[PDB]
RNA sequence: GGGGGGAACCUGGGGAACUGAAACAUCUCAGUACCCAGAGGAGAGGAAAGAGAAAUCGACUCCCUGAGUAGCGGCGAGCGA
RNA sequence: CUGUUGGGAAGCAGCGCCAGAGAGGGUGAAAGCCCCGUAGGCGAAAGGUGGGGGGAUAGGUGAGGGUACCCGAGUACCCCGUGGUUCGUGGAGCCAUGGGGGAAUCUGGGCGGACCACCGCCUAAGGCUAAGUACUCCGGGUGACCGAUAGCGCACCAGUACCGUGAGGGAAAGGUGAAAAGAACCCCGGGAGGGGAGUGAAAUAGAGCCUGAAACCGUGGGCUUACAAGCAGUCACGGCCCCGCAGGGGUUGUGGCGUGCCUAUUGAAGCAUGAGCCGGCGACUCACGGUCGUGGGCGAGCUUAAGCCGUUGAGGCGGAGGCGUAGGGAAACCGAGUCCGAACAGGGCGCAAGCGGCCGCAAAGUCCGCGGCCGUGGACCCGAAACCGGGC
RNA sequence: GUGGAGCCUGGGAGUGAGGGCGCGAGCGAUAACGUCCGCGUCCGAGCGCGGGAACAACCGAGACCGCCAGCUAAGGCCCCC
RNA sequence: GGAUGACCCCAGGCGGUAGGGGAGCGUUCCCGAUGCCGAUGAAGGCCGACCCGCGAGGGCGGCUGGAGGUAAGGGAAGUGC
RNA sequence: GGGCCUGACUGCGAGGCCUGCAAGCCGAGCAGGGGCGAAAGCCGGGCCUAGUGAACCGGUGGUCCCGUGUGGAAGGGCCAU
């Protein structure tokens, strides 16, 4: 049958232009009271992931 | 040019790597499976492209951003879509939406709209809307902009 | 399509054991026994040629000090005389030479008694 | 741009046909690949384990009989039970892109006359379907079936005498196909079945 | 007129667990296996109190595509118009 | 048709003919022309079908005004409990209904994802309806389907013998030859069996019957063996035996060397696993989907799906749709940029894309074939203890 | 320094029980064919070969095939040899 | 070298388990086949001290057997114990 | 120890340390609006290395981005916690 999309994965990450993957920096949904605005800002940033990681997260959107 | 003269280019019909068949073959025995654990045994292995020991996996430890949109279904709305003026080149005369579809350039059912990367050639042209510096090398080109409905 | 067996089997088994003639038992009668004899008589061969090359020599050497002390010294000097001396026959010949031309020997002998 | 030997009812002729410069015979076994495939009837079949008529129960206990652990007996490894991977019945049929059809046809035929042995015909004289005459006709045609002979025309009475001779393969002429073409010796074409062959190649 | 039978196929009334989630309980397997009723050469559905954005289509059924899209989901495993 | 070889022509030879028939199968072996057929045509008194054609009947068919009589009730609808849907309480509508409350009859009512307004779509609480769809007990056709450990469990008197109180389980077992010509009669024998004889092309085709392997048992022959220590072999030399005429083959006296195979392990000759021996079955696949590679086709393009037509081992059609040509941003939105930002700082993710004089050459991309892998299925094969369902 | 060196990008892996030895330490008892690290090596996979009586890892030495040729290594040169 | 793997000269590499890459042998089936071998003997079986191939193998000869077999080149797998 | 103050900033961030992933760490410089100082200048908490918790579900404050035919509204998004 055909594969299915991980919806988890389509949620969370981006396929780029020319093949990165990308996604959500972490570490700020809370806690934050205390965490410099250095730290706060740096943490909207999309980054982009590293190959092994983001390649196999790719095999998980067959459709896009 | 005959029957048997018939036949294949140089590995174009390459043969079966075939597992389990004695020593010299080269894999045999184990059938390259090596020794044991759960990836020797017939049926996996879980997800290699997500499981990762039982750990939080590397995927879902990501947050997750903006809108999924929610029941009933997606707001259905005007689509758009991106056709330059370097395309444009392939015509001459006037070039409307579903002329533009024809030419392997439009996706059918998407609004039309002009963005300029390149140059203008001389053309009345009707889109659904032009991307402001489409207007600017089209128009003191030479041209006449459409915006249709 | 069904590639049963058929006939294949039939004539290795025929094959191995016809290597085989000859062994004890089952070596020579079983498939698997006389398979795994015949592994290991090729190893006994491929050691066994290697082998018989040092094994001559010990024969040969052993002859040739036997032939040395006949005429007062020992295999290893007459190999030290032949040396230095410039005689470059080797001793499958020296062997042979002793047995069957013993005055052709003793020159060497002598040459050799010599070179030193 | 190649000489077609046209045989006219009145002597001889040449045409111009224009086919193909360039054989490539890669192509030409794709194309014969692709239909003695998809003509495959996919009909052999047998029961795997669990599609066998034996009762699902475990044969004697796990342990402690002496004798090896077993299920039941639909088991592979027991005569008797299902094969393993077994052929199961399926469709070995394909779809070979349109063009890598066409310049099949293209070039079968572009060969065939490349070597002289193609040969297009205006109407067959002597021969309203029966045999001896047509057999009469090919002899002042020059094929007297030392050589085989694909023979295309939509004429039922023609190609009827044409029918049950060995060194004759019949056919119409919307079914021109690219084994066909190399599967014989020597192609006697015809006029009509031409322009649909034309009409094709376009 | 009914009653009983009939390889599957169909509709209805009921309806699991192993399994998956590398444990497990919502979730999965699955309205599946199976019991029972009934109908037939098929069965069910069927002439809009429909659909859902086209000021549009126009009974039902079945096929391809839509689309693994919209979505559903201990937003997990997966499920899926 | 004739000749020839052969037990036997259908082989081989000489000379011919038919073909809308040179599919296939038989006949003592290999037959277009001997047999059954094949192409092409022909056929129903009776039964059944009859969706095509013919006929007949039920059946159907106007416009404006006025009136406000009718337009499916424990129903809508609202609330509580569920179910269905992609929708798991979610902003939770819709359709279905167990319990309560309970209408209206066109200025009626249901829907368009809480609700309100508007703007629309439709007429619920009565019923019937062909075709296109599913299946395969049956009958026909066809296999890059099996050939008696295979294919159905069953080629055979098999759901049998047998096993079980029962539900239930569930086998083995095909072949003489062209033709029974199935061995008269004779002799040893109580018979079984065999020896002559007799048939046959063949009788080590004799019914325990084609072929007739291997383990396994025997008779006969050559070498060898009773002071010898062994994973049974190997190397070397010698003897005797055979084939032959400086060469081989067989056997083994003496010497040198030498710790079975598999598996599992840091490590096994191992006193760790498995194997009495032979034979025959026995484990990496298939479909759909990914991602690479690869051989080809076309190239800012490439490609059809289901189906329609054609052929019955002929291919054509069909552009719906799919990937590709533009990205960035949650999104609106903007676009060679876009996002964050007050910034016309700076950054993140993008765009710059191959060689000559339009062509070429090559390709971005896509389609097909093949190969390696991955995801979905039992997914390399045998294996539980158990769980659940209906029955006995 | 041209090497079965290296770097770049992709395809397929297996491994994620190691063991002995030398040296440097912790643990143990200045015990263990003991345990745990570090640096090396060899066995693993070189139970192929010479030495060490025999004997994975100690010394010699990295076995493409053949030779009734030659030099050597460790270790040996009184007989077994 | 020469001239597009024809074959010669030279130098070098060639222990190997898990495992990766390559090149080949054979079995069943299909196109090649309306063909071709075959009772002057098919497949199968039993010998061989001969021939070719590194090898899996393939030839060739004798006995057995008594009606089948099937090439060059390709294709497909219920393909090797 | 004293005076003044709130940079215990907003928008960013060249270049690195670190590292399997994900995290952690350091940081000159530009803009906005400031603190202290006469000035050069220094301030994006604390002499430094511990005082911590990824996702998911939800709260609250803003933003006014989507809003299921339209206007709203329910509900979601972004930013902050
Ligand atoms: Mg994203
Ligand atoms: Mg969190
Ligand atoms: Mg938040
Ligand atoms: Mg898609
Ligand atoms: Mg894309
Ligand atoms: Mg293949
Ligand atoms: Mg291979
Ligand atoms: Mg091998
Ligand atoms: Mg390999
Ligand atoms: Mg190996
Ligand atoms: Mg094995
Ligand atoms: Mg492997
Ligand atoms: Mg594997
Ligand atoms: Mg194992
Ligand atoms: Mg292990
Ligand atoms: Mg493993
Ligand atoms: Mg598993
Ligand atoms: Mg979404
Ligand atoms: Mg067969
Ligand atoms: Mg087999
Ligand atoms: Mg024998
Ligand atoms: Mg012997
Ligand atoms: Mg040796
Ligand atoms: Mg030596
Ligand atoms: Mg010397
Ligand atoms: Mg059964
Ligand atoms: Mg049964
Ligand atoms: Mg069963
Ligand atoms: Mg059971
Ligand atoms: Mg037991
Ligand atoms: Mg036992
Ligand atoms: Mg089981
Ligand atoms: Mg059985
Ligand atoms: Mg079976
Ligand atoms: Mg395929
Ligand atoms: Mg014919
Ligand atoms: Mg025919
Ligand atoms: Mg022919
Ligand atoms: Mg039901
Ligand atoms: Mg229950
Ligand atoms: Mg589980
Ligand atoms: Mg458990
Ligand atoms: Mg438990
Ligand atoms: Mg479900
Ligand atoms: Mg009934
Ligand atoms: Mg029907
Ligand atoms: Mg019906
Ligand atoms: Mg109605
Ligand atoms: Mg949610
Ligand atoms: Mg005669
Ligand atoms: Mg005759
Ligand atoms: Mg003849
Ligand atoms: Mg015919
Ligand atoms: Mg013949
Ligand atoms: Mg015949
Ligand atoms: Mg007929
Ligand atoms: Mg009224
Ligand atoms: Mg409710
Ligand atoms: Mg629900
Ligand atoms: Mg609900
Ligand atoms: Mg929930
Ligand atoms: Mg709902
Ligand atoms: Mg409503
Ligand atoms: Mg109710
Ligand atoms: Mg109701
Ligand atoms: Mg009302
Ligand atoms: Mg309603
Ligand atoms: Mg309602
Ligand atoms: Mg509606
Ligand atoms: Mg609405
Ligand atoms: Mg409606
Ligand atoms: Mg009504
Ligand atoms: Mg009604
Ligand atoms: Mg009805
Ligand atoms: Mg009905
Ligand atoms: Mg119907
Ligand atoms: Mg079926
Ligand atoms: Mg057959
Ligand atoms: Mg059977
Ligand atoms: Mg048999
Ligand atoms: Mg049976
Ligand atoms: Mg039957
Ligand atoms: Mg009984
Ligand atoms: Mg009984
Ligand atoms: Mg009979
Ligand atoms: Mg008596
Ligand atoms: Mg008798
Ligand atoms: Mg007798
Ligand atoms: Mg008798
Ligand atoms: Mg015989
Ligand atoms: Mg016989
Ligand atoms: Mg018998
Ligand atoms: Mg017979
Ligand atoms: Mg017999
Ligand atoms: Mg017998
Ligand atoms: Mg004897
Ligand atoms: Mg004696
Ligand atoms: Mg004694
Ligand atoms: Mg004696
Ligand atoms: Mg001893
Ligand atoms: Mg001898
Ligand atoms: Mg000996
Ligand atoms: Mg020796
Ligand atoms: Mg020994
Ligand atoms: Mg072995
Ligand atoms: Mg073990
Ligand atoms: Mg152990
Ligand atoms: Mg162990
Ligand atoms: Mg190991
Ligand atoms: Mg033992
Ligand atoms: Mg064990
Ligand atoms: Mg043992
Ligand atoms: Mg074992
Ligand atoms: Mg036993
Ligand atoms: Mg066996
Ligand atoms: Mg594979
Ligand atoms: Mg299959
Ligand atoms: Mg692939
Ligand atoms: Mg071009
Ligand atoms: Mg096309
Ligand atoms: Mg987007
Ligand atoms: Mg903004
Ligand atoms: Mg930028
Ligand atoms: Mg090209
Ligand atoms: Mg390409
Ligand atoms: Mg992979
Ligand atoms: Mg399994
Ligand atoms: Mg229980
Ligand atoms: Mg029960
Ligand atoms: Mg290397
Ligand atoms: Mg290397
Ligand atoms: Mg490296
Ligand atoms: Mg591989
Ligand atoms: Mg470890
Ligand atoms: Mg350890
Ligand atoms: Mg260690
Ligand atoms: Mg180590
Ligand atoms: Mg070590
Ligand atoms: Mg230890
Ligand atoms: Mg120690
Ligand atoms: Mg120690
Ligand atoms: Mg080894
Ligand atoms: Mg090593
Ligand atoms: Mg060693
Ligand atoms: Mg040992
Ligand atoms: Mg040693
Ligand atoms: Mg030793
Ligand atoms: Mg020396
Ligand atoms: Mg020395
Ligand atoms: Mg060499
Ligand atoms: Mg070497
Ligand atoms: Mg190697
Ligand atoms: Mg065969
Ligand atoms: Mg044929
Ligand atoms: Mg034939
Ligand atoms: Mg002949
Ligand atoms: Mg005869
Ligand atoms: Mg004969
Ligand atoms: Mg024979
Ligand atoms: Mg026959
Ligand atoms: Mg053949
Ligand atoms: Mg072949
Ligand atoms: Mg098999
Ligand atoms: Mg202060
Ligand atoms: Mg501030
Ligand atoms: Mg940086
Ligand atoms: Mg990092
Ligand atoms: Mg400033
Ligand atoms: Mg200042
Ligand atoms: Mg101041
Ligand atoms: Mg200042
Ligand atoms: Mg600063
Ligand atoms: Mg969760
Ligand atoms: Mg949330
Ligand atoms: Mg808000
Ligand atoms: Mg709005
Ligand atoms: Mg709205
Ligand atoms: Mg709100
Ligand atoms: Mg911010």
């Amino acid at each position: 049958p055909k594969m299915k999309t991980h919806k988890g994965a389509k949620k969370r990450v981006k396929i780029t232009a020319s093949g990165k993957v990308v996604a959500m920096k972490t570490g700020k949904r809370h806690l934050n009271w205390q965490k410099s605005g250095k730290e706060i800002r740096q943490k909207g940033r999309k980054f982009v992931l590293a190959k092994p990681e983001a390649e196999r997260i790719k095999l998980l959107l067959p459709y896009e | 040019m005959k029957l048997s003269d018939l036949r294949p280019n140089p590995g174009a019909n390459k043969r079966r790597k075939r597992v389990g068949r004695g020593p010299g073959s080269g894999h045999g025995k184990t059938a390259t499976r090596g020794h044991k654990g759960q990836k020797s045994r017939s049926g996996g292995l879980k997800d290699p492209r997500r499981f990762e020991g039982g750990r939080s996996t590397t995927l879902m430890r990501l947050p997750k951003r903006g809108m999924q949109g929610q029941v009933p279904g997606e707001i259905k709305r005007p689509r758009y879509q991106g056709v330059n003026l370097k395309d444009l080149a392939r015509f001459e005369g006037e070039v409307t939406p579903e002329l533009l579809v024809r030419a392997g350039l439009l996706k059918k059912g998407y609004r039309l709209k002009i963005l300029g990367e390149g140059e203008a050639k001389p053309l009345k042209v009707v889109a659904h809307a032009f991307s402001k510096s489409a207007l600017e090398k089209l128009k003191a080109a030479g041209g006449e902009p459409v915006l249709l409905e | 399509p069904r590639a049963k067996t058929g006939v294949v089997r039939r004539r290795k088994h025929k094959k191995i054991l016809k290597l085989a003639k000859g062994y004890w038992g089952l070596r020579s009668k079983s498939f698997r026994k006389a398979r795994e004899t015949l592994f290991a008589a090729g190893n006994y061969a491929y050691a066994h040629r290697k082998r018989r090359k040092r094994d001559f020599r010990r024969l040969w050497i052993v002859r040739i000090n036997a032939a040395c002390r006949q005429h007062g010294l020992n295999y290893s000097t007459f190999i030290h005389g032949l040396k230095k001396a410039g005689i470059e026959v080797d001793r499958k010949n020296l062997a042979d030479l002793a047995v069957r031309e013993p005055q052709v020997f003793a020159e060497l002998v002598e040459r050799a008694k010599a070179a030193q | 741009v190649y000489q077609i030997p046209v045989l006219s009812p009145s002597g001889r002729r040449e045409l111009a046909a224009d086919l193909p410069a360039e054989i490539n015979p890669h192509l030409l076994w794709e194309v014969v690949r692709w239909q003695l495939a998809k003509r495959r009837r996919g009909t052999a079949s047998t029961k795997t384990r669990g599609e066998v008529a034996y009762s699902g129960r475990k044969i004697w206990p796990q342990k402690h009989t002496g004798r090896a652990r077993h299920g039941d007996i639909g088991a592979p490894i027991f005569v008797g039970g299902g094969v393993v991977f077994g052929p199961k019945p399926r469709d070995y049929s394909y779809t070979l892109p349109k063009k890598v059809r066409k310049k099949g046809l293209a070039m079968a035929v572009a060969d065939r006359a490349r070597e002289g042995k193609l040969l297009l015909v205006e109407a067959f004289a002597g021969v309203n379907g029966k045999t001896k005459e047509f057999l009469a006709w090919a002899k002042e045609a020059g094929l007297d079936g030392s050589e085989s002979v694909l023979l295309v025309t939509g004429n039922e009475l023609v190609r009827r005498a044409a029918r049950n001779l060995p060194w004759v393969v019949t056919l119409a002429p919307e079914g021109l196909n690219v084994y066909d073409i190399v599967r014989t010796e020597r192609l006697v074409m015809d006029l009509d079945a031409w322009e649909v062959f034309q009409n094709r190649i376009g």
